[PDB]
RNA sequence: AGGGCGAAGCCAGAGGAAACUCUGGUGGAGGUCCGUAGCGGUCCUGACGUGCAAAUCGGUCGUCCGACCUGGGUAUAGGGG
RNA sequence: UGGAGCCGCCGCAGGUGCAGAUCUUGGUGGUAGUAGCAAAUAUUCAAACGAGAACUUUGAAGGCCGAAGUGGAGAAGGGUUCCAUGUGAACAGCAGUUGAACAUGGGUCAGUCGGUCCUGAGAGAUGGGCGAGCGCCGUUCCGAAGGGACGGGCGAUGGCCUCCGUUGCCCUCGGCCGAUCGAAAGGGAGUCGGGUUCAGAUCCCCGAAUCCGGAGUGGCGGAGAUGGGCGCCGCGAGGCGUCCAGUGCGGUAACGCGACCGAUCCCGGAGAAGCCGGCGGGAGCCCCGGGGAGAGUUCUCUUUUCUUUGUGAAGGGCAGGGCGCCCUGGAAUGGGUUCGCCCCGAGAGAGGGGCCCGUGCCUUGGAAAGCGUCGCGGUUCCGGCGGCGUCCGGUGAGCUCUCGCUGGCCCUUGAAAAUCCGGGGGAGAGGGUGUAAAUCUCGCGCCGGGCCGUACCCAUAUCCGCAGCAGGUCUCCAAGGUGAACAGCCUCUGGCAUGUUGGAACAAUGUAGGUAAGGGAAGUCGGCAAGCCGGAUCCGUAACUUCGGGAUAAGGAUUGGCUCUAAGGGCUGGGUCGGUCGCGGCCGGCGCCUAGCAGCCGACUUAGAACUGGUGCGGACCAGGGGAAUCCGACUGUUUAAUUAAAACA
RNA sequence: GAAUGGAUGAACGAGAUUCCCACUGUCCCUACCUACUAUCCAGCGAAACCACAGCCAAGGGAACGGGCUUGGCGGAAUCAG
RNA sequence: UCUGGGUCGGGGUUUCGUACGUAGCAGAGCAGCUCCCUCGCUGCGAUCUAUUGAAAGUCAGCCCUCGACACAAGGGUUUGU
RNA sequence: CGACUCUUAGCGGUGGAUCACUCGGCUCGUGCGUCGAUGAAGAACGCAGCUAGCUGCGAGAAUUAAUGUGAAUUGCAGGACACAUUGAUCAUCGACACUUCGAACGCACUUGCGGCCCCGGGUUCCUCCCGGGGCUACGCCUGUCUGAGCGUCGCU
């Protein structure tokens, strides 16, 4: 069988001297060596543990090549943030300003009141 | 080592053009006392300075 | 060729144009251990080496 | 390396009036056992003893998921570390 | 003998007389041609060169290392040891025609491999303080610790002073956080296939790429964006006049589409995370069945046994994985479902979608290149040129790497930063109906990427142990057989010449192995030493106990070869009858294997039975001797490097 | 003789003892075999040690002599032990 | 030249335990084909029987050969009443 | 006689004492009494036609210029020169020059990163890119410019 070499000085097995196995046209098994696996960003609400859709997860000095597209998704907050907690910032931040308006009505008769 | 510095790496050059044995026609001069060099560095006995 | 061992490959470049009239696809110095930056210089096609090798002197 | 033991949790079946209990599985815990590489260094009071060696060799041994082994970097200096 | 200076007497002067000091420095003997050149199984035949061969080289044979290697590559360290030619003085503890010796020359090529940048533990200036002082402390602390930017204004020049730069001044805004150093294994954009050398190649050549920076006058397309209204004229396609709109669109949604303005400011992410288990997917390798091409065997047998049978990165497509994404909808007779779990009215199943990875296939690359074969061209030089081929399937607790999901453990919770992006905001800018500013720009085009390292050894001969020293010294790769196995034993790939020598003998003493009648510890301080035991399956298992153990307790039986049997799995198939449309579809009616049956594949185990051998069978290898008690220390751990591993320390 | 800890104690121990079973060259009692040595040869080739040296009995003697006294006696050069 | 001793061969002796091959109606069973004959034929098949006390070794330090083959006055150093 | 051993002498080895030399030391004295940011000492790396070491020098590198001297230097080459000419070779040394570290100075010690002004290619100031040049240590004094302060006043 053939064994093989690294191709590089780097004798220890490390994070960074990652391999695979490859079969070349010269028919010979030769190392390649390895691109870091890239992770999607998780979401900017902070509790929902799953990572976002819709974004390339490739290493962060790529996003720099990368197309706007790839990078985000349309919608506000695309891409920084998951939609669940958008749909629920949105109501809530709605149903929070109707109540302190309702505070403010109660307020105003109250000195009317007065 | 195969990772020199340079500073290192001309140190050993200057060392290594040292060693040369001397020219023959050095012995034909007028008043010379000199036979063999006599600061001669084998790599295998006396490990440079270093 | 041998060179200074101050000298960039640009200044290498600049000098072999100077020098010989000529112009350079490349230059790929090196040192040896001895301590006489060697350099290999590639001529554009539009030039031959020995042409210009017999131009110098050498061959 | 490879094996052993098989802790919690889980399933079914059987009994139990209940409490819950038995039987068969599954599960894979642990400064757990055997045992390689590794780390060590018990005995032979073996070899050697102007040596291979200014402490080595051979068998035999201890330990081998943890107060584990180990490279590089870095800290602590002499009545000091 | 030697070849250039030297002495007697009278005075003066002293570093003035050696057998010793385990005296000092140098030299030489006896011991002595003595000890010795014994670790790790191994050599033999022929030839070549040559003055000369036990040792070189070539060929043939026999052997070993036996992929945890005596193989193939690095790190540190060495520093020319690398390669070639020549020499045979010295050195290589015999020799040498040889060498890592000696002498001549050669030899290390990068935007992409590393240094370089970042920060780590830490180191360390300034301010400040101490200090007789060289200095020390301190690193945010007793600091006026920012020299930068945007937008506006005013001035000055340099340019077709057009318009734009460049600078001077004025205003405007600005938290940081410590200068700096600190990693050839942490972080850190982007390079791979083929060829090429006596010695270098991800570096040279060929070919395919790629990142980063620049790109002004903007090199070009494309996007922004070229609608809609009203009024006329024209048969109509349409033309003009005039009014507004236009910082892209699609999807219920997950989200999508090649681009889709935008500052200081803010928020977020990525960089950025422990160990262990289990399971799954993807490759590399192994295996099996066949196709070819070349082999070896052929006394007999063998559709034989052996070799070999390819496609880089980057793009595009598609499987194959995963989703803690969405929509429908509403689940108890509760369901779904994993090896294990685990999930569900906070939305299960069921249906439809969305996203991520895609290292797997196909394809561009790319057959032109490589390899295998047969064959020619050339006295030569020649990287010559042609043919054919480079195929099809199947397997898996397989091993190695990897991607992924899911658990377990923690009084352990397992790096920072440089760098890179996303989002919120909306200060601004753009041109006025054919164009603009704009492209976290889409596609193409142009230019650049400096500096240093790059030879080889990396170890029973290039490193450190005074040496070619049985010592020490960080990693990657990792075939077949047997087998639980990276155990041992044998093998291929690759590698060696038995470790600083040879020959002849086979005495005593040894060192290292074995075997012994009868007895069986009578030996000896003492069962020290060696021997017994050993694997597996099936039974069987005590005292005691902290109830977990003790436990492989003890004690038993079996084991081979051969020929059979039984037991464990997957895939695919019925919508047949009638009609009609093109063996295939579509419709309607039966059928509906709903106890399934039929054909086709494929690992491997387990049990049982017959027969059989000079009772031999875990046949080598591997591989516990048990029991009863006492003392100490609970245990695992640690300890005197080089006489103490314990009852000492913890 | 009681945290200068007393008494205990399953599991564990290359820890210290004693006995039993097995097993054995430990022994009675020694023997034979193998390999590497040692041996002889070619080549190569050290060291420690060394007043001179090297046969004894007795005597005396600094009270255990190679040397002295008196006796015994004494024969080149060497090899393996 | 009692012609000899030697190598090879042959006997004898002796150790082990019956070679290869071939044949078999031996052989637990299994299979293929058919004449589905199950003693059909043909194959696989440990082992068994026969040939066969066979095969193989047997001086190198066993014994006899007088069969075959060569070779056998040769070399070097010595020594004197 | 034989070998071996012992003794003496001859001759030869081994070894380097002795003697004889001495461009070196040791001591005493005299005169002078001079390093450095205009970059010291020290270190590094370089430089010869053939040169390894010592010395000598610095990319103008076994030295340039100048002055004095007046035919060599020489291991071998080669050369020069007209030695009736600034002229070989030495000496002196006043002119010139003087790589990199070093108090050591843009900041770092990789030999790595920079900033700011000017020049040449590059542009046609288009900033890039390349090359060259000149600045860019700390402390302190005299002045200069810009400033700060509910420090002390004055005028508005
Ligand atoms: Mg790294
Ligand atoms: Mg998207
Ligand atoms: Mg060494
Ligand atoms: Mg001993
Ligand atoms: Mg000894
Ligand atoms: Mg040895
Ligand atoms: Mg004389
Ligand atoms: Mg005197
Ligand atoms: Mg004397
Ligand atoms: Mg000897
Ligand atoms: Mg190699
Ligand atoms: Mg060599
Ligand atoms: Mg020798
Ligand atoms: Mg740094
Ligand atoms: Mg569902
Ligand atoms: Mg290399
Ligand atoms: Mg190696
Ligand atoms: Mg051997
Ligand atoms: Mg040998
Ligand atoms: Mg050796
Ligand atoms: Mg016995
Ligand atoms: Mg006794
Ligand atoms: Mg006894
Ligand atoms: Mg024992
Ligand atoms: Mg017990
Ligand atoms: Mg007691
Ligand atoms: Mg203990
Ligand atoms: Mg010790
Ligand atoms: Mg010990
Ligand atoms: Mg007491
Ligand atoms: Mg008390
Ligand atoms: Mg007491
Ligand atoms: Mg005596
Ligand atoms: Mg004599
Ligand atoms: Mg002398
Ligand atoms: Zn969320």
């Amino acid at each position: 069988v053939q064994r093989l070499t690294y191709r590089r000085r780097l004798s220890y097995n490390t994070a960074s001297n990652k391999t695979r196995l490859s079969r070349t046209p010269g028919n010979r098994i030769v190392y390649l060596y390895t691109k870091k696996v890239g992770k999607a960003p998780k979401s900017a609400c902070g509790v929902c543990p799953g990572r976002l859709r819709g974004v390339r997860a490739v290493r962060p000095k790529v996003l720099m090549r990368l197309s706007k597209t790839k990078k985000h998704v349309s919608r506000a907050y695309g891409g920084s943030m998951c939609a669940k907690c958008v749909r629920d910032r949105i109501k809530r931040a709605f149903l929070i300003e109707e109540q302190k308006i309702v505070v403010k009505v109660l307020k105003a008769q109250a000195q009317s009141q007065k | 080592s195969s990772h020199k510095t340079f500073r290192i790496k001309r140190f050993l050059a200057k060392k290594q053009k040292q060693n040369r044995p001397i020219p023959q026609w050095i012995r034909m001069k007028t008043g010379n006392k000199i036979r063999y060099n006599s600061k001669r560095r084998h790599w295998r006995r006396t490990k440079l300075g270093l | 060729f041998i060179v200074d061992v101050k000298a960039n490959k640009h200044q290498i470049k600049q000098a072999v144009k100077k020098l010989y009239d000529i112009d350079v696809a490349k230059v790929n110095t090196l040192i040896r251990p001895d301590g006489e930056k060697k350099a290999y210089v590639r001529l554009a096609p539009d030039y031959d080496a020995l042409d210009v090798a017999n131009k110098i002197g050498i061959i």
